[PDB]
RNA sequence: GUUGCGUGGUUCACCGCGGAGGUAGAGCUACUGGAUGGCCGAUGGGUUACUGACGUCAGCCAAACUCCGA
RNA sequence: UGCCUCCUAAAAUGUAACGGAGGCGCCCAAAGGUUCCCUCAACCUGGACGGCAAUCAGGUGGCGAGUGUAAAUGCACAAG
RNA sequence: UUACGGCGGCCACAGCGGCAGGGAAACGCCCGGUCCCAUUCCGAACCCGGAAGCUAAGCCUGCCAGCGCCGAUGAUACUGCCCCUCCGGGUGGAAAAGUAGGACACCGCCGAACA
């Protein structure tokens, strides 16, 4: 996943303070992971927990992934004293606040999809739960 | 419409002009009103928004002048201009109304200068 | 049915509504046709059952202090974390008025061939009287071929309740794969 | 007193009335404005439309056309904005009548194998538009004594509210339909 | 504007071949247009293979 | 190391905004709200000036106000 | 900062009253951009399992976005 | 390396870094003064050559166009 | 006092749209281009001289929440200052969104009809 364009190419680190108010509730699918803690997640992690979910179920079901790294972080050269400028972009982080759904998910089986969405836990930079539609 | 586009087109001229000419206690503002049959002439004072003389040509004595409609201009003229001297005003803002100046409003300028009025 | 006992708050404001939580205590107002809103106290585990079971939109009888009154069950505001009711809208019913009330909708069926059912809304806002007749509203799909989308209408709603969100909310979608 | 406005307030006026039933008067539709324009787009290239698109309308109409200027300059076309490019005359009144005649009785049986205008040419509020394809047409003006062809397109804007409402009016008056 | 711009817009006697004839107002100079056909006189404005083989044989 | 000082300039700020405020006695020709553009527009006893300036006419107290959405500066002489 | 000579509560704090704001938050069919899943489908590509503009229904994001707004 | 605009800049003003973006060393004898008048872009339908888009006519359109030149604040009452 | 004509205050709780009704004086369209005046072309507009026709439209009045607009109480976010290792707590302020609802404006002066 990555954007293609964005108005500013080099901006700062969102700030990682507040509970989350926007994408608490599971709207799309049955089974979700809710984050607990703050985190950048970046592209990486998002298409290593993706296909940890695809390739548990492997056949039917549904994932949605209402999560998308717009936001850019840079990158200084290798061996480079401080300050001759602000790198290039190298990252593609989405700010993640506590409480906001990451992944969500409908399957026919319960403790199939419950537990392969654990496996995407383990994929990602947070602590998580699964939460379900009431 | 052509009546519902002349009454949009003659009140965005009136206030046009009204951005730089209000009118005051000490010098009013003689708002015209022209129509196809009859003219009409009101002193407003805007600081309370209150006449404080009017004349027309609806009334019996403007009925009676012979001539055309720039004739019976001049006795309108005539009208506030004694009824403006008889409240102390001796000195006034024109206001065209958002009209062409000429003609019939010009007949009655002309008409309200050489009986008191000052501008 | 859902008997239930409230108390008139005696300070509202932030300060307190966290005293009353820890307390085992719901803030709620209950507003409704065109009186003025009361402040009002929930027992707290209580209302947490009165609306576990018996749905969700559950016409309460509320007892504040001696006088006897109905209502609805308008909005919650859960904490996104904790998962926990923090405040509650109550609205009252005089034994029928036409209310808008979302309620909601389920599946019942297998499809046949290689289909994945897709549901867009689990709700449509349909408007009924008082104690609530209306329940879940059942949509059978037979099993029918993937290509046939199940709009708002063809909808198997009862008798006393009109259909007001829209008459084009698609409400299950069948495709390939 | 032309003679097909003498005609529109003898017959054309009361029947108007039994074809849609009107309540009032000032109801009946009335062809308000006739409106001639070249649209000569041969004129970003060499500048030459002096003698060309102007002192033809004028014979042609009866007075002397507006030079329309564009408004954005296009490269396409190798036009730049304020570079003439149409040639535009209104017909009002007593003129309008006596074009509106002049068109039908004499100047449009001279198409090349004519065979009616086209119906269909209303906007869907009753203002009729067609066009021509060259300057003899219209006797005004000689063959011999002219630069190159040019044609035009001609507008007839009605007060009335619908399609076939206009259509109705223009029949009347002496258009040819198919 | 409407004064020495515009051209000769005088009333004008015109005829067909036909017979036809009006009076209208025109920029002919003269007055004696004369045209070939008129609204009156022209065309729509007054009105199989197996049939063929039977006219050869 | 990468010369990116391809942006390291800036011009000098013009201490723009308001200068009296409401309920402030004024003298004649004091600047109220020097700002870019009629941000503010001028009311009663206020002109406007070249650069947009909203200086006082006549002395007294400035309140501020709205005047078909616009908002004004006049002065209570 | 000190000190001489002037000026004398003009300073400072709190309560009350009159004032300008665009930060935190929040919002976005209120704009400029980013963007997830549906429905409809302009074009494009081989009669159309590929492309999915513009719209529309739900959920979102932004130091150089703001109808709002402490 | 001086001047000009934005953000960083924490809702007055001010505020640093080899922090994030761009402009300037002009042009206009009307693109200045004044007086009077006008409303746009985009889209929809109809139209000879005419095309996605020249010019024309009619609908819908409250500012999405426009401002000699960068951005901000402005401007439809118009500064267009 | 009024299914009246002006001038303002106010700038959507007032705008937009739909549906009915209205013509005493007025306002309007309208009938004409000799006269001052007028169109980058046109008596369309601006202007002048008129009073044969009509409430069709503008305008005015009544009724509609449909698209817009306004909008609490409560609660949460945020936060000044204190107590705190963080989490959080005490005290003082308090949104945006949403919901209940509001709403087809209200007020002053002059003229004309009634009185
Ligand atoms: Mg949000
Ligand atoms: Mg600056
Ligand atoms: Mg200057
Ligand atoms: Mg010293
Ligand atoms: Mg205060
Ligand atoms: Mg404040
Ligand atoms: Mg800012
Ligand atoms: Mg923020
Ligand atoms: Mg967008
Ligand atoms: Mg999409
Ligand atoms: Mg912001
Ligand atoms: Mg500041
Ligand atoms: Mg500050
Ligand atoms: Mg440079
Ligand atoms: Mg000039
Ligand atoms: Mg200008
Ligand atoms: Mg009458
Ligand atoms: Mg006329
Ligand atoms: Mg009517
Ligand atoms: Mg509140
Ligand atoms: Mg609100
Ligand atoms: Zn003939």
């Amino acid at each position: 996943l990555i954007p293609r364009k964005v108005k500013h190419r080099k901006q700062h680190h969102p700030r990682q303070r507040g509970i989350a108010s926007g994408g608490t509730t599971v709207n799309f699918g049955d089974y979700g992971i809710q984050a607990l803690e703050h985190a950048y997640v970046t592209n990486r992690q998002i298409e290593s927990a993706r296909i940890a979910i695809n390739r548990h179920i492997k056949r039917g079901g549904k994932v949605w992934i209402n999560i998308f790294p717009d936001r850019p972080l840079t990158k200084k050269p290798a061996e480079t004293r401080m300050g001759s400028g602000k790198g290039s972009p190298e990252w593609w982080v989405a700010n993640v606040k506590p409480g906001r759904v990451l992944f969500e998910l409908s399957y026919p089986n319960e403790g199939v999809a419950r537990a392969a969405l654990t496996r995407a836990i383990h994929k990602l930079p947070i602590k998580a739960r699964i939460i379900t539609r009431e | 419409s052509v009546s519902a586009t002349r009454r949009i087109s003659r009140l965005r001229r009136h206030t046009r002009l009204r951005k730089k000419l209000s009118g005051t206690a000490e010098r009013p503002r003689l708002v015209v009103h022209r129509s196809a049959r009859h003219i009409h002439v009101q002193l407003v004072n805007d600081l309370n928004g209150t006449t404080v003389a009017a004349a027309s040509s609806i009334e019996a004595d403007v009925r009676g002048v012979p001539g055309d409609k720039k004739a019976r201009s001049v006795r309108v003229g005539q009208l506030i201009a004694e009824r403006a001297k008889a409240a102390g005003i001796d000195t006034v803002v024109f206001d065209r109304g958002g009209y062409t100046y000429g003609g019939r409003i010009a007949a009655l300028a002309d008409a309200a200068r050489e009986n008191g009025l000052s501008f | 049915s859902n008997q239930l006992r409230v108390t008139v708050r005696t300070e509202t404001g932030k300060g307190a509504s966290r005293r009353a939580r820890r307390a085992g205590k719901i803030p709620a107002v209950l507003y409704g046709h065109g009186a003025e809103p009361q402040h009002l106290e929930l027992p707290g585990h209580d209302y947490a059952a009165v609306l576990r079971h018996s749905g969700t939109n559950a016409v309460l009888t509320l007892d504040i202090a001696g006088k006897e009154q109905l209502a609805l069950t308008k909005a919650l505001h859960i904490h996104p974390i904790r998962r926990t009711i923090q405040h509650a809208d109550l609205l009252v019913v005089r034994r029928g008025e036409k209310v808008v009330v979302e309620v909601s909708v389920v599946v019942e069926g297998q499809a046949g061939p290689d289909t994945l059912v897709t549901q867009e809304t689990n709700s449509i806002e349909i408007e009924a009287e008082a104690l609530s007749i209306p329940e879940q509203l059942t949509v059978s799909i037979e099993g029918a071929e993937p290509g046939t989308q199940l709009t708002a209408g063809q909808i198997a709603l009862p008798a006393g309740v009109s259909l007001i969100s829209d008459p084009d909310l698609l409400v299950v979608n069948v495709v390939k794969a | 007193q032309p003679r097909l406005k003498e005609r529109y307030r003898s017959e054309i006026r009361d029947a108007l009335r039994k074809q849609f039933g009107y309540g009032n008067v000032m109801q009946i539709p009335t062809v308000t404005k006739v409106v001639v324009n070249m649209g000569v787009g041969e004129a970003a290239r060499d500048a030459k439309l002096i003698n060309g698109a102007v002192n033809d309308l004028a014979l042609i109409t009866g007075q002397k056309p507006e030079v329309r200027r564009a408004r954005k300059s296009i490269a396409q076309f190798k036009l730049r904005e304020g570079m003439p490019v149409g040639v535009r005359v209104t017909l009002r009144g007593d003129r309008m009548w006596e074009f509106l005649d002049r068109l039908t009785s004499i100047a449009l049986p001279r198409i090349r194998d004519f065979r009616g205008l086209s119906p269909k040419q209303f906007d869907g509020v009753g203002n009729y538009t067609f066009g021509l394809a060259e300057q003899a047409v219209f006797h005004e003006v000689d063959v011999d004594k002219i630069d190159r062809v040019r044609g035009m397109d001609i507008n007839v804007v009605t007060s009335a509210a619908t399609d076939d409402e206009g259509r109705a009016l223009l029949r009347a008056l002496g258009f040819p339909f198919k | 504007m409407k004064s020495d711009i515009h051209p000769a817009y005088e009333e004008t006697t015109v005829v067909c071949g036909c017979g036809n004839t009006f009076q209208t107002r025109s920029t002919k100079p003269g007055g004696r247009i004369v045209v070939e056909v008129c609204s009156q006189c022209h065309p729509f404005y007054t009105g199989g293979r197996v049939a063929r083989f039977e006219k050869r044989y | 190391g990468a010369s990116s000082s391809r942006n390291g300039r800036d011009s000098a700020a013009q201490r723009l905004g308001v200068k009296r405020y409401g309920g402030q006695v004024v003298k004649a020709g004091e600047i109220l709200v020097r700002q870019r553009g009629t941000k503010f527009h001028p009311g009663v006893n206020v002109g406007r000036g070249g650069d947009d300036t909203l200086f006082a006419k006549t002395a007294g107290a400035v309140e501020f106000g709205i005047k078909r959405g616009r908002k004004t500066v006049s002065i209570v002489g």
